[PDB]
């Protein structure tokens, strides 16, 4: 289809996942916003590294949970994407991945950390927009 | 104890953008309260919505102040605005739906 | 656009008698909103719930306006209030918390 | 032994009318909420109105109601479920999950639309 700059929207409260230029990950409903553009790529497949186009800061998640942005890509980059039945995708933690631990967002905006998320709910389903 | 419409749930309605793959099923939602207990009708893109508008038409679940469309196809994509009424006044709010 | 608080979730509200088999876990939530955005605390019988009220304590979670309180016991049966405030005024709801 | 049937859904009490219609009302006060239950179990009961002597009963298209009769589409399996909530399902049409449950405004759920993780069919007998 169109491989590039995508807005990762989470049905959950209808935000766009956002990496802020401090490390800290999150979403937003303003679509101006200029953090909220990513980059998803391979291989493959579905192993995606989500990088800010305009930082180039990677999605990753600690060992405990929580979404942070790196500068370097890395083991805690890479997420295991499916096309669910759905048709949404989610994205699981590679590194964490025989615990479930899928990116996920809360109706306020903020974050879900991994051991609170599990298949069934809202939040780990994201749809990619076009910018 | 006359009272004009207000939102019973603003927190459900701040998620305005539906963004749906077809052919899923969206539900809008705008419950509310008044005295006279409010009507509710809804507009697609400022204007009336009538069954005859899409294929399958919709339906709208007075009890849970919803409107639900089922199989959405492109055509769909639009504002959605929830109107609801009682002598008193109305309170109004819009969805803004998109297909994947 | 000073504004005292409001509930921005009554439909949760209305349930009223939150009766719990111990040695389960309890949620009360006062959803609202307000400018300044206001603050919240929770009465237990009319006065101040502290931590030290019960063994283990509980939680409260502005971000979401909510009270929780982990293996519920018979001393927990009682009355919680959740007053929001700010500058402008107050507002207030009771729970009745019934263990079984 | 005759208790209230509380629905943990919009926290009703169970409520068989006088018309025969069933659904929930929080007024503690009110004359159709206190429930006699009964065996021959292992865990199939009756559920009976005291006052009225009406029987719950669902019927082949899963709306609940009250009888004056007891008979086959009043017998119901309560399971004391792993939380610890009590369950009813229809025994008739059991193979087909049919729980006996409540909206959250009050209204009655009919089979067809419950299911095992709802909390419309979680239920505590309290006390009267
Ligand atoms: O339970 S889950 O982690 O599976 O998430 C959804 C259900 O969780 C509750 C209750 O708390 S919990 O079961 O111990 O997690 O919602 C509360 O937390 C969820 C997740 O928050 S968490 O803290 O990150 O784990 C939040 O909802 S959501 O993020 O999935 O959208 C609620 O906050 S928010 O509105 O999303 O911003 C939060 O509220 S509270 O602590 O009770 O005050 C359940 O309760 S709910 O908020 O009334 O829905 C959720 O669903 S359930 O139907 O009760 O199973
Ligand atoms: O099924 S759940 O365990 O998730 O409990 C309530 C959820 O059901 C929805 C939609 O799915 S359905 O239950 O299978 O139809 O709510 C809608 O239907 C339920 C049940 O009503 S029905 O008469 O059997 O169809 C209603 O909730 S309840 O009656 O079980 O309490 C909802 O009404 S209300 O919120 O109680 O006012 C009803 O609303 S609507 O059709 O969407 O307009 C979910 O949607 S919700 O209303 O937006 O909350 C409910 O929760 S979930 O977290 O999305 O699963």
């Amino acid at each position: 289809n169109y491989k590039k700059p995508k807005l990762l929207y989470c049905s959950n409260g209808g935000h766009f996942l956002r990496i802020l230029p401090d490390g800290t990950v999150d979403g937003t409903r303003d679509r101006s916003d200029q953090h909220i553009q990513l980059q998803l790529s391979a291989e493959s497949v579905g192993e995606v590294y989500i990088k800010s186009t305009e930082t180039g800061q990677y999605l990753a998640m600690d060992t405990d949970g929580l979404l942070y942005g790196s500068q370097t890509p890395n083991e805690e980059c890479l997420f295991l994407e499916r096309l669910e039945e759905n048709h949404y995708n989610t994205y699981i933690s590679k590194k964490h991945a025989e615990k479930n631990w899928f990116v996920g967002l809360k109706k306020n905006g903020s974050c879900k950390r991994g051991p609170r998320t599990h298949y069934g709910q809202k939040a780990i389903l994201f749809l990619p927009l076009p910018v | 104890n006359k009272r004009a419409p207000y939102w019973t749930n603003t927190e459900k309605m701040e998620k305005r953008l539906h963004a749906v793959p077809a052919a899923n099923t969206v539900k809008f939602r705008c419950p509310a309260g008044g005295n006279p207990m409010p009507t509710m009708r809804w507009l697609k893109n400022g204007k009336e919505f009538k069954q005859e508008h899409r294929i399958g038409g919709y339906k709208v679940r007075n009890q849970h102040w919803s409107l639900i469309m089922e199989s959405v196809v492109p055509s769909d994509k639009g504002n959605y605005t929830c109107v609801v009424e009682n002598e008193y006044g109305s309170i109004n709010h819009t969805y803004h739906l998109d297909v994947v």
